[PDB]
């Protein structure tokens, strides 16, 4: 097997990391201080879960992964936690001070003094490796460290590992949840400066998993806790491939062969079917149509965008369950014939199938029922670009006036590197119109 | 030259001073470089036993500066509400304009010295009155949200 | 960011600064001997970001007092938490500055700086991440007004990294009817809109009108006035203060607040209103946005808000709250800039103040502030034309250049607020 590093950067990304490693421990049976009694094979192995878990002499499954934030709250939080033994603690950096919701902050003036201590903290985890693929990369764009702190350890991983891939979780900012006016600065900023070290990047639309919590789960005000078990079902469904035997997406390099055409469109829709209320823990077991049906409704989707509005270029379908692959061939075909989903002159019309015939995990305390059938689809749409279109807007209308715009060049920042990051997403909005919004 | 020493003493309120110079033919009327004379010196530091001794002795009670300022306009500014009572009982004219078009109802008014302003209007103060930028005292407390003000004007 | 290190200068600056540390310290359940006698851990959480621990359980305010005037030490001493404070912390002079802007800040003011600056440093150094400074002082008189802005200035060289927020109280004449306030108040924001990150705008015209009009209270005193200044105080530190959803600090609040650096002075709020001695969530919203409940003598109907931080303290349904809040801003849209998306935001607290059940505090950084500064820039221009009492000014060492500058800037920031209220998106 080949290892994949994962790093989880700002308040966002690290209370994400928290959500999704705790899953990972329930699929995999492992118990908070590390200890496997499935895993024969004491002190190392090349199984699957090796890929995200390395092993000590003494049975302990340490996760490889790396939890960064320039102030200690939220990672204290993971430090004195239900897992605290889990993780390595020299793998758990913390600054003093954070970067005041500023991406000049987080890449130029305070990321720096920490830039050089996270990087040593990588090295070590990946001479442990004998063949590492690459960096699952967790951040908000909105934050001050997850904007600013992200690209400059993009750009530094990109010098060191020149030839290893680079995924991301990225959580795209909503007005609900929010915490700062300057995001939409924030995002432009790191989307610009990370477009081209990024190999393959999933946007999370925090307000389109607010609105999944409160239609589906009833749930009523949508806390950080209540999106970010969500979001973890969706990010561990995505990695499934690389911790579990399959044909789809067994690696890094796979995800970019089969979801990124062309390396600056490097955004895929993911969609997740179903999503029941615990409450209803009797609820009739949906068929294989019903849940490949319910991928293309824009109401599932991890980002709001309506892909009829647009063309595919790939579609991947990932599930997990009680599925035969005869009823998956059977959904797929009234699913071309039937409905409107037109895909690129250029591209094979084709759906990639992979089926994990193991039922999607529950936490205890989670909102969400146990189903026996799940899917994940993954797609490459040009109406992602209505995304970034939003994005934009909301970026232009403050800075016609140049607004807050001093705070970001009092800490390091030239007022050009704004209209630079501003023309290079007008050249990513005319990427999609080129080959088809 | 007690003239400049006249200018000095009603400034610094020094009363028996004051006396002694008039005493020994000091001009009351002597002006300053900028046209002040010891009456609007006395009214603008608030020496009214200064006042009351020169208004005594020939001094003009609407005497300006280069300015246009008479006594008046100075102790309205200022608040000394003493003295404006008592250069309106010598003859001070009520509705006097200095170089900006401001009366001493406007500087009243600006400066929120309340009583003053009720004063000024039992003397006759010209409420129609502009300055050069057309305003009126009415104008002045409706632009600046003084209800107070507006209230004793629209009486 | 954690430790903030509050000055307090001259008669308003100390007789404010004091009744903020007695409601903080009832608020946290902190008694006039430094112990803590509370119900509650959220107390003690963030208690660090104004107090300094000390052996015995003892919690000593990180509080600097200073005055050239001796009697107001004097004053403090004898208030209910006044030996709460460090004695060696009182730096306080033999002359007072007798409301003279250039005593305070040239003669008088500069000759105790230095011993001011080296208890700064004392404080400061002792602290583990500050964050910056607080100042509560008045505009209008001479120490808190001349050595209030000559500290502000000498404290930006030695930390430029750090923030600097200041309390300060403006000048009215149906409070004080002293002529030189305007001078004094004018030289001063000149050097505010240069060396403070963010000021909070007190108002004795508003605190003046609120206490006669709608608490009616005939002849109010400087203890009514007062009794709204603390209580606004203390909802706007509050998420400083307490831990709520967001890890507040100062640097934050002005990133969010202050779109262009000059713009940095906010028209603060507070619901309900109450005398000393003596709601449901739609009319605390309602109130917050009332000219009658806001702190300065402006109107915000006749300007537009640029941000908004709104902040409910009590027990409140928190879907309410964001109901409520969407609501204000439909029906009130056109006095909102456009071009700034997700302009207000919202906190709310578990623990309300003494009395109230209930509370609402708003901080708008609103164009309609003009009108503040429009009404002590034509009462300096009507004293300034006449040239009345500036030889107390000039003998002191100043310059009459000095006068117009201030002047100059006074009006360059009213023009720069109604160039962003005319703005448009389209
Ligand atoms: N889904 C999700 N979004 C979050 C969470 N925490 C913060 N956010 C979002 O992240 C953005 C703010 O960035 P944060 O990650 O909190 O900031 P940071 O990276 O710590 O940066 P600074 O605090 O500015 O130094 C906003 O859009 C929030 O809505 C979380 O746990 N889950
Ligand atoms: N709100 C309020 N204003 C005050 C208080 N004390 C003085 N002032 C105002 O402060 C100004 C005079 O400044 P002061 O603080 O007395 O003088 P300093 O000691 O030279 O700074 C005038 O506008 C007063 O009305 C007070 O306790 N509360
Ligand atoms: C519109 O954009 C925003 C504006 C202000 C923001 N928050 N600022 C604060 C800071 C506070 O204490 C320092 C508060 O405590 C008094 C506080 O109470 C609500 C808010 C955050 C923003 O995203
Ligand atoms: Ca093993
Ligand atoms: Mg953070």
């Amino acid at each position: 097997m080949r290892e994949c590093i994962s790093i989880h950067v700002g308040q966002a990304g690290v209370q994400i990391g928290n959500a999704c490693w705790e899953l990972y421990c329930l699929e995999h049976g492992i118990q908070p201080d590390g200890q496997m009694p499935s895993d024969k094979t004491i002190g190392g192995g090349d199984d699957s879960f090796n890929t995200f878990f390395s092993e000590t002499g003494a049975g302990k499954h340490v996760p490889r992964a790396v939890f960064v934030d320039l102030e200690p709250t939220v990672i204290d939080e993971v430090r004195t936690g239900t897992y605290r033994q889990l993780f390595h603690p020299e793998q758990l950096i913390t600054g003093k001070e954070d970067a005041a919701n500023n991406y000049a902050r987080g890449h130029y003036t305070i990321g720096k003094e920490i830039i050089d201590l996270v990087l040593d903290r990588i090295r070590k985890l990946a001479d442990q490796c004998t063949g590492l693929q690459g960096f699952l990369v967790f951040h908000s764009f909105g934050g001050g460290t997850g904007s600013g702190f992200t690209s400059l350890l993009m750009e530094r991983l990109s010098v060191d590992y020149g030839k290893k891939s680079k995924l991301e979780f990225s959580i795209y900012p909503a007005p609900q949840v929010s915490t700062a006016v300057v995001e939409p600065y924030n995002s432009i900023l790191t989307t610009h400066t990370t477009l081209e070290h990024s190999d393959c990047a999933f946007m999370v639309d925090n307000e389109a998993i607010y609105d999944i919590c409160r239609r589906n789960l009833d749930i009523e005000r949508p806390t950080y806790t209540n999106l970010n078990r969500l979001i973890s079902q969706i990010v561990s469904s995505i990695t499934a491939s690389l911790r579990f035997d399959g044909a789809l997406n067994v690696d890094l390099t796979e995800f970019q062969t089969n979801l990124v055409p062309y390396p600056r469109i490097h955004f895929p829709l993911a969609t997740y079917a179903p999503v029941i209320s615990a409450e209803k823990a009797y609820h009739e077991q949906l068929s294989v149509a019903e849940i490949t049906n319910a991928c293309f409704e824009p109401a599932n989707q991890m980002v709001k965008c309506d892909p009829r509005h647009g063309k595919y270029m790939a579609c991947c379908l990932l599930y997990r369950g009680d599925v035969v692959p005869k009823d998956v061939n059977a959904a797929i075909a009234t699913i071309k014939t039937k409905r409107s989903i037109q895909f690129v002159d250029w591209c094979p019309t084709g759906f990639k199938v992979g089926i994990n015939y193991q039922p999607p995990t529950v936490v205890p305390g989670g909102d969400l029922a146990k189903v026996q059938r799940a899917v994940c689809m993954l797609s490459n749409t040009t109406a992602i670009a209505e995304a970034w279109a939003r994005l934009d807007h909301k970026f232009d209308l403050m800075y016609a006036k140049r607004a807050f715009v001093h705070w970001y060049v009092g800490e390091g920042m030239e007022e050009g590197e704004f209209s630079e990051a501003r023309e290079d997403m007008a050249a990513l909005e005319k990427d999609y119109e080129e080959v088809g919004v | 030259d007690l003239g400049k020493k006249l200018l000095e003493a009603a400034r610094a309120g020094q009363d028996d001073e004051v006396r002694i110079l008039m005493a020994n033919g000091a001009d009351v009327n002597a002006t300053d470089a900028s046209g002040l004379t010891p009456l609007h010196l006395a009214a603008t530091y608030g020496h009214l036993e200064i006042v009351e001794v020169l208004l005594k002795h020939g001094a003009d009670v609407n005497a300006i500066d280069i300015m246009g300022s008479t006594p008046l306009h100075l102790a309205a500014l200022i608040g000394h509400l003493e003295i404006v009572e008592v250069l309106l009982k010598h003859g001070a004219d009520v509705n006097a304009v200095d170089t900006w078009g401001d009366t001493p109802l406007h500087l009243a008014a600006i400066m929120g010295h309340l009583e003053i302003v009720e004063v000024l209007l039992k003397h006759g103060a010209d409420v129609n009155a502009q300055d050069k930028f057309g305003k009126t005292a009415f104008d002045i407390s409706i632009d600046n949200g003084n209800e107070d003000l507006a209230e004793i004007l629209q009486k | 960011m954690r430790e903030i290190v509050h000055i307090q200068a001259g008669q308003c600056g100390n007789q404010i600064g004091a009744k903020f540390w007695e409601v903080i310290s009832d608020e946290h359940g902190i008694d006039p001997t430094g112990s803590y006698h509370g119900d509650s851990d959220l107390q003690l959480e963030r208690i660090n970001v104004y107090y300094n621990e000390a052996t015995g359980n003892k919690y000593v305010p990180r509080a600097i007092l200073v005055d050239l005037e001796p009697g107001t030490m004097d004053s403090v001493r004898s208030g209910p938490f006044g030996q709460i404070f460090r004695p060696d912390n009182f730096v306080f002079g033999q002359s007072g500055a007798g409301n003279n802007w250039a005593k305070g800040h040239y003669t008088e003011g500069a000759e105790l700086v230095d011993s001011v600056l080296d208890v700064v440093r004392k404080e400061s150094e002792s602290c583990d991440c500050l964050q910056g400074f607080q100042l509560t002082h008045s505009l209008g008189g001479g120490t808190g007004s001349g050595m209030g802005t000559l500290l502000i200035s000498k404290i930006r060289e030695e930390y430029p990294d750090r923030i600097m927020n200041t309390f300060s109280v403006m000048p009215s004449p149906k409070v004080s009817d002293t002529v030189v306030e305007p001078y004094n108040a004018t030289l001063s924001v000149h050097q505010l809109v240069e060396n403070t990150d963010e000021t909070y705008c007190i108002d004795n015209e508003a605190l003046y009108d609120i206490c006669f009009r709608t608490l009616k209270l005939t002849t109010p005193t400087y203890g009514d006035l007062n009794h709204l200044v603390s209580a606004t105080m203390s909802g706007v530190t509050t998420c400083l203060r307490f831990p709520g959803q967001l890890n507040a600090d100062l640097r934050k609040l002005a990133v969010n607040m202050v779109p262009f650096p000059r713009l940095h002075f906010f028209m603060p709020g507070f619901a309900p209103l109450t005398s000393r001695g003596s709601l449901t969530v739609p009319e605390l919203t309602q109130q917050m946005f009332d000219s009658k409940n806001m702190m300065a003598a402006c109107d915000p109907r006749h300007g537009r808000y640029l941000t908004v931080a709104a902040i409910f303290r009590g027990r409140m349904s928190m879907k309410e709250v964001d109901e409520q809040m969407l609501n204000v801003q439909n029906k009130n849209s056109s006095y909102f800039v456009e071009w700034i998306p997700n302009n207000v935001k919202t906190a709310v607290c578990d623990i309300p103040p003494r009395g109230l059940k209930m509370s609402a505090t708003f901080i708008g950084n609103s164009t309609a502030i003009q009108e503040l500064f429009k009404r002590i820039s034509e009462q300096f221009t009507a004293m300034f034309r006449r040239k009345a009492f500036l030889h107390w000014y000039t003998g002191e060492g100043m310059d009459e250049m000095e006068f117009t500058e201030a002047e100059s800037n006074m009006n360059d920031l009213v023009s720069e607020y109604q160039q962003y209220q005319d703005a448009t998106a389209d």
